[PDB]
C-alpha cells in the first residue's frame, strides 16, 4: 500500500514497501507531509523509479531538493509514470518538468486528458518510406542545406549571431505555411536567456502557436533529465491526433547526456571511459527514435549543441552526431557585414543535397555557386590584399558575379518588421533555384550590388534598382 | 510442498501425494501445504523445490488451446486428454533494472541458454554464480518485477535459417519486422558455432566485382577475403556497400546486409531503395535499430553470419556487410559493466578482442571436399577526428587482410567516393584479380604514386619543364577517370579498356575538364562498334590485340568532338 | 532508334512492376485473410474457454476430487 | 531523344498510377468483402464454438440444455 524511506543520499531515495506490492519501474512517487512540531518542515516531493534491489525495496531519483527528508516518511504509489497535458491548452503557457504553469495564467483543469512520458518508439512498418524535403521559406538554406522531414538538425552557433531570430522566423512561417505548432524545451541553461526568450516570443506574437518547457541549471540533476521528454510527449499529441507537421527546439542536447552521468555513479554502476554512464547511446537513442515521419504526420528538431572545450571526440558530441542529418553554422563575420540571417554558406552541410533527392538542376545550381564562392575566398585573400592586387579577365567577372550572389542569400524577416518597415517575404525553392541561375548567368549584371540586399524574389530586386537611380 | 489448488484440498488426498512424492523423489517425508486460490478450476499444480508438476485446467487446457491455431478432430482425438504434465524449471528474481536480473534456482541452466519470463520476454543466461544467475532481457523490461518467475526452454541460443528469408527484413531473433506475414523455414543453426579448420581451406583466387573502379583497381578484393573499411562520419561507406551490394546481379551471389545501431528512418531508405534496382531477390536484412536493447546489438552479427553459413555449406557465395563494428563493441562493453566484471583499457573487458575475431575467423573459402563455397566479410568501423590510435580501431585492423580509408576533406570537395589509396593496402593482391587488370593497373599505381607527392605546389608553376607539369597533368587526368556518381556501376571491361586508354597516353590532347564527359561517351561508343573487345574479354579473360585497340581508340577521338 | 529502343524497356519494365505490384496486393489480400481466419480461431477458443470454465464450475466435484487424485497419483508414478 | 524519353516517363508513371488505382479498388473492395464474410463466419463459428466448447468440456470431463446455457453466456459476454 504506502511504503518508507530507509536511506537519503542526495538526489537519490530508498523507499521499502511490502510484500507484492512494488512499484514497476519508471512509476511516480508522492511525499506529502506537514510538520508535527517546530522540529520538522513541511515537503512536498515528487520521486520516480529507477531500480529493484530485492527485499521490497526501491532506489528512485527525486526531482526537487531533498532537504527536509527524515527516515521513515511515508511514501504514496501513484500507479503510473508522470503524466503532462496534451493539447490545446497548453499553447501559449509555460510549464515544468512535472506539466504546471509556471506564469501566473490559472491552473489546468482536473478533469483533462494526461499522457505519460514513457513510450516506445513507432515501428519498421509505420516509418515514411520515401525522403521528403521540408519548406522552410529561407533561401540560404533550401538552396545549401535543405531541410528533412523527421530529420535532426544540429545548429551552431553562440551569443552576436541572433539564433533566436532564426527560431522565430521558422516557427513564423511554418505556422502560416503547413498549419503546424512549436514546442521549445530549455534543458539545464541559464534563465536569463530563458526570460530573454519569452519576452521576445510575446513581442513577436509567435507566442500562440508555441509551448514552452523550462528545466534549467538551478535544478536537481533529475529534473534536468526527464524534461525533454516533457517537451517530446506535448509534441507528440499533435503528430499522432492532428496529423501536423511539428517542429521541437531543444536548448541543449549535451545537458541532457550530462545530468545521467551525475546520477549514475549514486545509483551503483561501475563507470565507462571519461566518467560516462554505461548506457549511454541507449539513452540517447531511446530520446532520439521517437521523433520521425510517420505516415500521419512528423516532428522535425532543431537542436543546439555545445562542445566541452571544443573536442569533438568527447563521447557525448560524438554519440549525439550519429543522428544529424544537417548542419547549420552562423558566423559573425557575416553578420558584421550585414548579411541576413549570419549562415555560413561553405561550412553547412546537409545530406539532402543529391540529385536523387532535390534534383539535378538544384544540384547543380548550387554545386556552381559553391565553387564560386570557394573561389572567392581562395583568390580575395592571398591576391588582392597586401598590394599584390591585379584585374585579370574572367576574375573581374568571378567577384562581380560572386559579390552579387554573396547578397542575394540575405533576406527579409516577418519578425524583423518591428524595427523596420519591409513587411518580409516567403520564398518558395523553384523561384530562388531561377533567380540563383540568371544571375549566375550574368543576365542580372548590370546592377549595382545595393540592389540585391534584404529582398525577397529576384524579380523585386530589379525594382529596387529601378528606384535607386539606375 | 507448495501446492496451488482452486479449492482446498482433503487430508487424505495431501496425504497421498505426500507419500507418492516421497517414494517417486527418495525424501525421508515432506510436509505438504496446500492454498485455495480460485485461479486455477478444479485442479492442482505442485512444485518441489524450483520442478513444477502442472495437471490443473488453464494448463494443459491452454497446452491445447495454444495448439491447433480439424479442430473438433483435435478436440475429440487430442485436446480431450491432458497432454500428459507440464514439467518445468524455474526461479524466481531478486534484481531488476537496466536491462538485467539476477534469480535464484535454475539449478541445471547452461551458459548461453534461453530463457522465457512470465509475462512472455525472452533473455539469455550470461553469469552462473554460486548461488544466482545473471540474465539479459532481450526486450522491454519494465514488465518485469521482483519475485517474478522464470523458466528454461532447454536449448542454446540459435536462429531460424532457410531460403525463405531471401527479400525479407528480421530482427536478430529471426522475426519478421516488415509486416508481410510468418517465415516458413524448417532449420535452425546455433548462432555459436566454430570455424572451418586450417586444412579446410584453399587460397583466394576467384575476384569479387564491386563496379567501383578505384577499389576494383588498387585494392581488389577477392571472394573468401575479410576487406576493413575504415573512416569518418559523413564519408559515404553505407553509398560502397549498397553499390557493391547492387552489382551482385548475375554473379551468383547471396548478399546479408547487418544494420546495428542505425536510424530505422536510414533503414527504411536503404531497404528502398534495394528493392527498387530489384536486388532483394538475392539479399536478407537484418536490423538492431538505436533503440533496441543493448543484448540484440550485440547478437545481430552472430546472426547474420549464422545465417551466411547455411548457403556457405552447400557450394554458394555468401557476401556479408555489418554497419557498424563500434556500436556492437560499445553495446557488450555496456552489457558487461552491469554485470560486474572488471574493466580494462576504455572500461572495456577483457575478451573484447575475442568477440570480434572470433566473428571475423568464420569467413573462409572452403576447400573441394567440403563442396567450394565461400564467405566474404566487410566490416565497417568509424574513426572519431580521423584517429585510428584507438583500441578498437587497431583491434580489427589486425585483424583483417587489409583496409579502405575513406577521406572527410575529400568527401567536402566532391570527390566521390573519398578513397585514399595512400592508405589503403590488401594483401591478396592480384590473385583476386583477372589478367587484363593485372596488365593494366600497375603503371597506374605508379602515376598515382608519383602524382601524389607534388598535388600540394601546384600554386608555384615555372617548375622543371621535363617532368614536373607532365606529372601534374597526367595526375589529373588520373584523378579525374577515378571519379565515379552513385549507384551505376561499371562492367569490369569498361574499367579495363578506359584505364587503358588513360595509361597509354590517349588522353593527354583531351583537357582535364572534359575526361569525365570523354569516358561517358566512350562507353557509348563501345557498346555500338566496339562489340568484339568486349567479348573477347569477356570470354577470354584477356585484353584484346594491342592494333585492334589502337585502331578502335584513334578511330573514337575523330568523333569526339572537344569542348 | 536509341531512344525509342530505350522507351520500350522502361515501358516493359513499368509494365512488370505494375504486375509485380498487383501480385503484392494480392498477396497482401492472401496475408490478410490467414490473419482473419486466425482472429476468428482465437475468438473461437477464448469463448470455449470461459465456457468450459463455467461447465467445469457447475459440475460437481465429489468424484472430480477422487478422479484427480487419482491421475495425479498417475502423474507420480510416471515422473 | 530526350523527348522521347520524357513522353516513356510520363507513360510509365501513368500506367504505374492506374495500375496502382486499379489494386487500391480491388483492396477496397476485397477488405470490404472480408468484413462482411468475417461478421457471418463470426456469428456462425460463434455458434459452433459454443456447442464445439460445450462438448470440450464434456471431453475434459442434455444437448440442448448445454447449447442453450453457452449461447447464453456468449450473450453475457458480448
Ligand atoms: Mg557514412
Amino acid at each position: 500500500t504506502r511504503g518508507r524511506v530507509i536511506q537519503v543520499m542526495g538526489p537519490v531515495v530508498d523507499v521499502k514497501f511490502e510484500n507484492g506490492h512494488l512499484p514497476a519501474i519508471y512509476n511516480a512517487l508522492k511525499i506529502q507531509h506537514k510538520a508535527r512540531n517546530e522540529n520538522e518542515v513541511d515537503i512536498d516531493l515528487t520521486l520516480e523509479v529507477a531500480l529493484h534491489l530485492g527485499d521490497d525495496t526501491v532506489r528512485t531519483i527525486a526531482m526537487a531538493s531533498t532537504d527536509g527528508l527524515i527516515r521513515g516518511m511515508e511514501v504514496i504509489d501513484t500507479g503510473a509514470p508522470i503524466s503532462v497535458p496534451v493539447g490545446e491548452v497548453t499553447l501559449g503557457r509555460v510549464f515544468n518538468v512535472l506539466g504546471e504553469p509556471i506564469d501566473l495564467e490559472g491552473d489546468i483543469p482536473a478533469d483533462a486528458r494526461r499522457d505519460p512520458i514513457h513510450r516506445p518508439a513507432p515501428k519498421f512498418e509505420e516509418l515514411a518510406t520515401e525522403v521528403e524535403i521540408l519548406e522552410t521559406g529561407i533561401k540560404v538554406v533550401d538552396l545549401l542545406a535543405p531541410y528533412i522531414k523527421g530529420g535532426k538538425i544540429g545548429l551552431f552557433g553562440g551569443a552576436g549571431v541572433g539564433k533566436t531570430v532564426l527560431i522565430q522566423e521558422l516557427i513564423h512561417n511554418i505556422a502560416q505555411e503547413h498549419g503546424g505548432i512549436s514546442v521549445f524545451a530549455g534543458v539545464g541553461e541559464r534563465t536569463r536567456e530563458g526570460n530573454d526568450l519569452y519576452h521576445e516570443m510575446k513581442d513577436s506574437g509567435v507566442i500562440s502557436k508555441t509551448a514552452m518547457v523550462f528545466g534549467q541549471m538551478n535544478e536537481p540533476p533529475g529534473a534536468r533529465m526527464r524534461v525533454a521528454l516533457t517537451g517530446l510527449t506535448m509534441a507528440e499529441y499533435f503528430r499522432d491526433e492532428q496529423g501536423q507537421d511539428v517542429l521541437l527546439f531543444i536548448d541543449n542536447i549535451f545537458r541532457f547526456t550530462q545530468a545521467g552521468s551525475e546520477v549514475s555513479a549514486l545509483l551503483g554502476r561501475m563507470p565507462s571511459a571519461v566518467g560516462y554512464q554505461p548506457t549511454l547511446a541507449t539513452e540517447m537513442g531511446q530520446l532520439q527514435e521517437r521523433i520521425t515521419s510517420t505516415a500521419k504526420g512528423s516532428i522535425t528538431s532543431i537542436q543546439a549543441i555545445y562542445v566541452p572545450a571544443d573536442d569533438y571526440t568527447d563521447p557525448a558530441p560524438a554519440t549525439t552526431f550519429s543522428h544529424l542529418d544537417a548542419t547549420t553554422n552562423l558566423e559573425r563575420k557575416l553578420a558584421e557585414m550585414g548579411i541576413y540571417p549570419a549562415v555560413d554558406p561553405l561550412a553547412s552541410t546537409s545530406r539532402a543535397l543529391a540529385p536523387e533527392i532535390v534534383g539535378e538542376e538544384h544540384y547543380q545550381v548550387a554545386r556552381k555557386v559553391q565553387q564560386t564562392l570557394q573561389r572567392y575566398k581562395e583568390l580575395q585573400d592571398i591576391i588582392a590584399i597586401l598590394g599584390m592586387d591585379e584585374l585579370s579577365d574572367e576574375d573581374k567577372l568571378v567577384v562581380h558575379r560572386a559579390r552579387r550572389i554573396q547578397f542575394f542569400l540575405s533576406q527579409n524577416f516577418h519578425v524583423a518588421e518591428q524595427f523596420t518597415g519591409q513587411p518580409g517575404s516567403y520564398v518558395p525553392v523553384k523561384e530562388t533555384v531561377r533567380g540563383f541561375k540568371e544571375i549566375l548567368e550574368g543576365k542580372y549584371d548590370h546592377l549595382p550590388e545595393d540592389a540585391f540586399r534584404l529582398v525577397g524574389r529576384i524579380e523585386e530586386v530589379v525594382e529596387k534598382a529601378k528606384a535607386m537611380g539606375v | 510442498a507448495v501446492a496451488y489448488s482452486a479449492r482446498p484440498l482433503t487430508d487424505e488426498e495431501l496425504r497421498a501425494l505426500s507419500d507418492v512424492f516421497a517414494q517417486k523423489v527418495g525424501k525421508q517425508t515432506l510436509e505438504i501445504e496446500n492454498i485455495i486460490d480460485p485461479e486455477l478450476i478444479g485442479g492442482v499444480r505442485l512444485r518441489i523445490g524450483n520442478r513444477i508438476y502442472d495437471g490443473s485446467v488453464s494448463g494443459q487446457l491452454e497446452r491445447i488451446r495454444r495448439q491447433l491455431i480439424i479442430s473438433a478432430l483435435i478436440k475429440q482425438q487430442i485436446e480431450n486428454y491432458e497432454s500428459q504434465i507440464q514439467v518445468s524449471d524455474v526461479g524466481t528474481v531478486i534484481q531488476v533494472g537496466d536491462g538485467i536480473a539476477r534469480a535464484h534456482g535454475l539449478d541445471n541452466v547452461m551458459s548461453g541458454e534461453l530463457v522465457e519470463f512470465a509475462n512472455g520476454v525472452m533473455g539469455m543466461a550470461l553469469n552462473l554464480e554460486e548461488n544466482n544467475v545473471g540474465i539479459v532481457i532481450l526486450g522491454p523490461y519494465t514488465g518485469i518485477k521482483e519475485g517474478d518467475e522464470v523458466r528454461r526452454t532447454g536449448r542454446i541460443m540459435e536462429v531460424p535459417v532457410g531460403e525463405a528469408l531471401i527479400g525479407r527484413v528480421v530482427n536478430p531473433l529471426g522475426q519478421p519486422v516488415d509486416g508481410l506475414g510468418p517465415v516458413e523455414t524448417t532449420e535452425t543453426r546455433p548462432i555459436e558455432s566454430p570455424a572451418p579448420g586450417v586444412m579446410d581451406r584453399r587460397s583466394v583466387h576467384e575476384p569479387l566485382q564491386t563496379g567501383i573502379k578505384a577499389i576494383d583497381a588498387l585494392v581488389p578484393i577477392g571472394r573468401g577475403q575479410r576487406e576493413l573499411i575504415i573512416g569518418d562520419r559523413q564519408t559515404g561507406k553505407t553509398s560502397v556497400a549498397i553499390d557493391t551490394i547492387i552489382n551482385q546481379k548475375d554473379q551468383n551471389m547471396i548478399s546479408i546486409y547487418v544494420a546495428i545501431g542505425q536510424k530505422e528512418s536510414t533503414v527504411r531508405t536503404v531497404v528502398e531503395t534495394l528493392r527498387k534496382h530489384g536486388a532483394l531477390d538475392y539479399t536478407i536484412v537484418v536490423t538492431a535499430s538505436a533503440s533496441q536493447p543493448a543484448p540484440l546489438l550485440f547478437l545481430a552479427p552472430y546472426a547474420g553470419v549464422a545465417m551466411g553459413e547455411y548457403f556457405m555449406y552447400k557450394g554458394k557465395h555468401v557476401l556479408v556487410v555489418y554497419d557498424d563494428l563500434s556500436k556492437q563493441a560499445a553495446a557488450y562493453r555496456e552489457l558487461s559493466l552491469l554485470l560486474r566484471r572488471p574493466p580494462g583499457r576504455e572500461a572495456y573487458p577483457g575478451d573484447i578482442f575475442y568477440l570480434h575475431s572470433r566473428l571475423l575467423e568464420r569467413a573462409a573459402k572452403l576447400s573441394d571436399a567440403k563442396g567450394g563455397g565461400s564467405l566474404t566479410a566487410l566490416p565497417f568501423v568509424e574513426t572519431q577526428a580521423g584517429d585510428i590510435s584507438a583500441y578498437i580501431p587497431t583491434n580489427v585492423i589486425s585483424i583483417t587482410d587489409g583496409q579502405i580509408f575513406l577521406q572527410s576533406d575529400l568527401f567536402f570537395s566532391g570527390v566521390r567516393p573519398a578513397i585514399n589509396a595512400g592508405l589503403s593496402v590488401s594483401r591478396v593482391g592480384g590473385a583476386a584479380q583477372i589478367k587484363a587488370m593485372k596488365k593494366v593497373a600497375g603503371t597506374l599505381r605508379l602515376d598515382l604514386a608519383a602524382y601524389r607527392e607534388l598535388e600540394a605546389f601546384a600554386q608555384f608553376g615555372s617548375d622543371l619543364d621535363k617532368a614536373t607539369q607532365a606529372k601534374l597533368a597526367r595526375g589529373a587526368r588520373t584523378v579525374e577517370v577515378l571519379k565515379q556518381d552513385l549507384h551505376q556501376p561499371i562492367p569490369v571491361e569498361k574499367q579495363v579498356l578506359i584505364i587503358y586508354a588513360l595509361t597509354r597516353g590517349f588522353l593527354d590532347d583531351i583537357p582535364v575538364e572534359d575526361v569525365r564527359r570523354f569516358e561517358k561517351e566512350f562507353y557509348l561508343f563501345l557498346d555500338q562498334n566496339g562489340q568484339h573487345l568486349l567479348e573477347h574479354i569477356r570470354t577470354t579473360k584477356d585484353l584484346p590485340n594491342e592494333d585492334d585497340l589502337n585502331k578502335a581508340i584513334e578511330a573514337f577521338k575523330k568523333t569526339f568532338v572537344v569542348s | 532508334k536509341l531512344a525509342e529502343e530505350q522507351k520500350e524497356q522502361i515501358v516493359a519494365s513499368a509494365r512488370a512492376e505494375a504486375e509485380r505490384v498487383k501480385e503484392t496486393a494480392k498477396k497482401e489480400i492472401e496475408r490478410e485473410k490467414e490473419q482473419a481466419m486466425a482472429a476468428l480461431r482465437e475468438q473461437v477458443a477464448s469463448l470455449s474457454v470461459l465456457i468450459a470454465s463455467k461447465v467445469i464450475e457447475k459440475e460437481l466435484t465429489e468424484q472430480d476430487q477422487r478422479k484427480l487424485i487419482e491421475a495425479y497419483i498417475k502423474d507420480v508414478q510416471e515422473v
